[PDB]
RNA sequence: GAUGGGGAAGCUCCGUUUCAAAGGCCUGAUUUUAUGCAGGCCACCAUCGAAAGGGAAUCCGGUUAAGAUUCCGGAACCUGGAUAUGGAUUCUUCACGGUAACGUAACUGAAUGUGGAGACGUCGGCGCGAGCCCUGGGAGGAGUUAUCUUUUCUUCUUAACAGCUUAUCACCCCGGAAUUGGUUUAUCCGGAGAUGGGGUCUUAUGGCUGGAAGAGGCCAGCACCUUUGCUGGCUCCGGUGCGCUUGUGACGGCCCGUGAAAAUCCACAGGAAGGAAUAGUUUUCAUGCCAGGUCGUACUGAUAACCGCAGCAGGUCUCCAAGGUGAACAGCCUCUAGUUGAUAGAAUAAUGUAGAUAAGGGAAGUCGGCAAAAUAGAUCCGUAACUUCGGGAUAAGGAUUGGCUCUAAGGGUCGGGUAGUGAGGGCCUUGGUCAGACGUAGACGGCCUUGGUGUCGCUUGCUACAAUUAACGAUCAACUUAGAACUGGUACGGACAAGGGGAAUCUGACUGUCUAAUUAAAACAUAGCAUUGCGAUGGUCAGAAAGUGAUGUUGACGCAAUGUGAUUUCGAUUAACGAGAUUCCCACUGUCCCUAUCUA
RNA sequence: AUGGUGAACUAUGCCUGAAUAGGGUGAAGCCAGAGGAAACUCUGGUGGAGGCUCGUAGCGGUUCUGACGUGCAAAUCGAUC
């Protein structure tokens, strides 16, 4: 956010949701 | 000045240019047998000194003014 | 990335004073406005207060040094030679 | 009226210590004691000794400043000086 | 206040007196920074301040030793006879009792060449390059005056020259 | 929209002639001259603002009580308690060094 | 480093205490003198 | 001007030697958007300070008014 | 700028702490010599110089023909002094509490030493507060009403001072950190102890209360020759922000520039001493008593109050600063306040001055495009040679701009549960016992609930998906951006406001500088560049000479004098810039062919 | 020639105070991202430097077939820079 990745609050929220999904999938695949 | 005498219990005097408030209060007390509450002073543009002398409630400036003889 | 190709910190001087003079000013300016390490507490918290006076933000120590850099090479060599010859005085 | 100093009036001015009195009279201590006995000058005690002596608690002898001032006029003092010259 | 060494006395002649650096401050019109050093007065129970010229490496809170038998460390002042061959000093006294005359500008120092048998004399190389012989009792601060490299930066501006030279006595701008 | 004037005879925006604007019980705006802001007293060693000490202009300290101007400790109104702790530790270790060094000196001059 | 060394000479010295010879006596606190 | 809370302190203060005049002031106010109630302020004039005691209970205010000293001169409103 | 000294024929000169006996303080029965002062302690030189620097302390309301932080009324504060009572303290004499930061109503103190405050540059953004601005409800008054407008305007305020409370920063305690974490708009911070939880502190500042509604404001009803007063009402509750002015905090930037002093006040270290038991202490706690001199104070502060010989279209320091348009302290219009001053009247020829328009042509005019015209805001696209790579640049050159109806985007605050046990807070619907003074009435209140607004619930302890859909909902508010339809134009930066641009040559590097009133540069200065001298028994100067003055608070990275003046490249060359000089180009035009008309 | 008087204007040093819209441009440092074995290069931000710049108040003056000559002005106003 300091680096200007996110255009607004909705963009940050959706990116968080996607990143949590990616973390979940990565942990499940390493399981 | 006479409005002050009647309303505010204040006697207005022309005093000596060399006299300070202590001397004014003492002189008024000695000369007129009255108690003095406060003395305010100014120097008039004509070179003289004017004193507003406020007496205590025990004394009536109007009565003292009549006794002096100006009314 | 790089807002300026070559001019660097000397970009405040615009096109004035000449290329060579701007280049000469550049190195000393970079030294001067830099943040140096503290020899006393080991933190990069030392900045110049005035030419020759360098203060640490933490541990609040003021030291004497060079005009535009905390230490000069002459001072470093003088320090080392003092150490060496006082050691030989002891020995 | 500007601010007055804080050790000049009251007890500080009312009382004078023995050494200050002797110095002010410009006589010796023996002469001072003789004069005080001749004239009935006796030591006094301030109620506020710290205020009389600049906050000091040390035991001091105090006299009335007006009594010392009166003592300064005694002709017996002039007689003492005449005796010193004669000696 | 003028930048002078400590007044000579028995302590500095024989032993050492220890002072402490309180602040390193900027003097108007002088390139080198000044150091305020507080000593204990040997006779009277009171602290006395001194204004030395700061050498490179001197820092606040540092112990500065002054005397014949003080450690050969930067900041310490010593009689020139107490230092060995080849040392480097600053604020060198020309002769005993003048309180410092040589190598006072920033980045300048005086090297020791060698001593003398016949009396207490020492010879030194001055910043210009002259070779001079002074009394070996003359004192000096170990190290090099702080603030070196100052003349290497171009001023670039009449305004910077104006601000520099209004504090000095040099007439600026120059005429004739 | 009501405009105000300085109330003292100094007509200049000096450091000691600063005003504020206040509404009065008469419903009018008026200038109110404000005194200079007080500075916190500083520690005698480090220079940090010592805590528990009132912040007043220098003359005003003559009016408040002692408790406003000190804390309950050695050097209470002058040093900041970290400086006091370091002072205590330094004094104790100086005394200890004196003891050890004197013993060493006596033994050395015995064996020398 | 040299600043720390400058302090060490004046304040308490473990090396000098060790050099004094008596160690457990000092740990028990056997030597005491009063100055000033 | 100082507000005093303790009734005992208020009575001792009203018996103080420098005190000559007091004043009883009546206010009409509202309690929590409630009915218009009475507020009695007792203001005792000291040499340095005017001391104000605020009572929100009319009966207590009346009984305190009875409890006041006789020599004290009271000005009502 | 005296004194002490020293000069000078002298009027007087030098110097500002010295080559001065430059003055204060403590103790004493100094044990014998009998009526003569003994023993000690400490060091520094006047004075003047600021109504913009430093600095003890006052506010509100009212009052005059003219006074006002000065008078009147009320409410405060400061300083100095004398002192008493309460409180505190003390038989552990000079207080206890807290691990600590530290707390408090107090809680003795001479010499001597030390520290703090006074006390400090400039710029930038960020946060906060105050006044103002804008705005909603309600209670009043006024205006409009041809038609419309739950409407337009206006009042709804709260001083110094006092008590309680209120904070960034900072600090303390617990604990030990890598998958490093915390964190500002701005990247800084942590084993020299981060994150986290709990604390302590300064009181800028805000809030509640006292002051104080009794004041002030806005209304209604009352008399009556009057030099006159009276009676009732209301004076409440919110919101917002890149707003304006201002103050302030924590920060960042700049310096070969680092940005007063003194009076004055406080504290610390120390401990000469003094101080209590059928009695002491503490005036740094509260209260009480007394006092505050001298001089200024009116009015203007300028096209009518000063200076220019005036009652001059000139000049002269500073504070406060409403609404719209708009980037805006611009220009234009308006509110509060102020003014309507300038010799008037009647006519309207030419000429003059100021301001405009113009067919066709378009520099043909003139020494010379002089002057006018044309350009001009903002958004999007687009931009050459040259260049010291920073610029050139708003280069040049295109498109667009109104009104209206929409679409999309950009935020804040609060929200976690019942499946489940049982207690806790408050007017407890109704119902129960004790139980409150005054003027048939009688509240409030000192005590309790398993209930109520499978036994709802406002609270902790906890099992149970606590949320990997809070991926959502309730509630609150500001103005910005982007786009798409429709629609009128002879015009959309519609008035105001507001660059003409380009191609070559000469000149100076630049920013800067002097000719007050006919000469602003090619000259002066400038950073840079080189040379030369000087190590104190010295250099440069002032001086005829000196117990010669300064530089000098000086020491070769210094001092000073010279000559050249950016920089680069090859004496030439050079980007950027210019109220500098010269030749042209586009555009433009009443300069002209060639005049004509309108306004003041 | 002798002896005096002026820095209220103006010139300059020093001390203590005061004043200076709104825009353009976008330096160092910092955050995120991409290509290069490295050096380094590139993109998007953030930040807010400069004896930079447009342009008020201010300061000064290249000027004008402008008003003007016993003018309102013994030096003015307007315009302009
Ligand atoms: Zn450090
Ligand atoms: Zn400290």
């Amino acid at each position: 956010s300091k680096g200007n990745a996110f255009k607004h609050k909705r963009a940050l929220v959706e990116h968080i949701i996607q990143a949590k999904a990616d973390a979940q999938r990565e942990k499940a695949l390493n399981e | 000045a006479m409005k002050k005498v009647e309303d505010g219990n204040i006697l207005v005097f022309q005093v000596s240019m060399k006299a300070n408030k202590y001397q004014i209060k003492k002189a008024v007390k000695e000369l007129y047998e009255v108690d003095v509450l406060k003395v305010n002073t100014l120097v008039r543009p004509n070179g003289t000194k004017k004193a507003y002398v406020r007496l205590t409630a025990d004394y009536d400036a109007l009565d003292i003014a009549n006794r002096i003889g100006y009314i | 990335a790089k807002r300026t190709k070559k001019v660097g910190i000397t970009g405040k001087y615009g096109v004035r004073y000449g290329s060579s003079l701007r280049r000469q000013v550049k190195k000393l300016e970079i030294q001067q406005h830099a943040r140096y390490d503290c020899s006393f507490c080991g933190k990069k918290t030392v900045k110049r207060g005035a030419a020759g006076i360098w203060t640490c933000s933490c541990c609040k120590k003021t030291v004497a040094g060079g005009a535009y850099t905390v230490s000069t090479a002459a001072a470093a060599t003088v320090r080392s030679t003092i150490r060496r010859l006082r050691e030989m005085v002891e020995a | 009226m500007r601010i007055k100093k804080k050790n000049t009036r009251g007890n500080a001015r009312n009382f004078i210590t023995r050494s200050q009195a002797v110095r002010k009279l410009q006589v010796s201590l023996a002469d001072f004691r003789r004069l005080c006995i001749f004239k009935g000058i006796y030591p006094r005690e301030p109620r506020n000794k710290k205020k009389a002596n600049k906050g000091s608690t040390a035991p001091t002898t105090f006299y009335y400043a007006k009594d010392i001032q009166y003592l300064m006029h005694e002709p017996v003092l002039a007689k003492f000086r005449e005796h010193k010259t004669f000696a | 206040g003028a930048a002078k060494l400590r007044t000579l006395d028995y302590a500095e002649r024989h032993g050492y007196i220890r002072g402490i650096v309180k602040q390193i401050v900027h003097d108007s019109g002088r390139g080198a920074p000044l150091a305020k050093v507080v000593f204990r007065d040997p006779y009277k129970y009171r602290l006395r301040e001194e204004i030395f010229i700061a050498n490179e490496g001197v820092h606040t809170g540092q112990f500065i030793y002054a005397g014949k038998k003080a450690s050969l460390n930067v900041g310490n002042v010593l009689p020139l006879g107490s230092v060995p061959e080849g040392t480097i000093v600053s604020n060198v006294e020309e002769k005993p009792g003048d309180r410092g005359a040589l190598a006072r500008a920033s980045g300048n120092y005086v090297i020791i060449i060698g001593h003398n048998p016949d009396e207490n004399k020492t010879r030194v190389r001055l910043p210009s390059g002259a070779k001079k012989v002074i009394s070996s009792d003359a004192r000096g601060v170990i190290g090099v005056i702080a603030g070196g490299g100052r003349v290497d930066k171009p001023l670039l501006k009449a305004g910077r020259a104006f601000h520099k030279y209004r504090l000095k006595r040099n007439s600026w701008p120059k005429t004739r | 929209a009501q405009r105000v004037t300085f109330r003292r005879r100094n007509p200049y925006n000096t450091r000691s002639n600063k005003i504020k604007v206040v509404k009065t019980p008469g419903g009018i705006l008026r200038a109110q001259h404000v005194k200079k802001l007080a500075t916190r007293p500083k520690c005698g060693d480090c220079g940090s603002a010592l805590q528990g000490i009132s912040t007043l202009r220098p003359r005003q300290y003559a009016t408040v009580s002692k408790t406003h101007k000190t804390v309950s400790r050695a050097y209470g109104g002058s040093r900041c308690a970290n400086c006091v702790k370091e002072r205590i530790i330094r004094a104790f270790l100086i005394e200890e060094q004196k003891i050890v060094k004197k013993v060493v000196k006596e033994q050395t001059e015995a064996a020398k | 480093i040299e600043a720390a060394s400058l302090g060490k000479e004046s304040l308490f010295n473990l090396k000098t205490a060790e050099k004094t010879g008596i160690l457990n006596d000092l740990a028990k606190g056997k030597k005491r003198m009063i100055f000033t | 001007a100082r507000e005093i809370t303790d009734i005992k302190q208020f009575l001792e203060l009203t018996r103080r030697a420098d005190v000559k005049t007091a004043t009883v002031k009546i206010n009409k106010k509202l309690n929590k958007a409630g009915k218009p109630f009475r507020q009695t302020k007792f203001k005792v004039r000291g040499s340095s300070s005017l001391y104000t005691l605020v009572i929100n209970d009319a009966g207590k205010a009346k009984k305190l008014i009875q409890s006041l000293p006789p020599t004290l001169k009271v000005n009502r409103l």
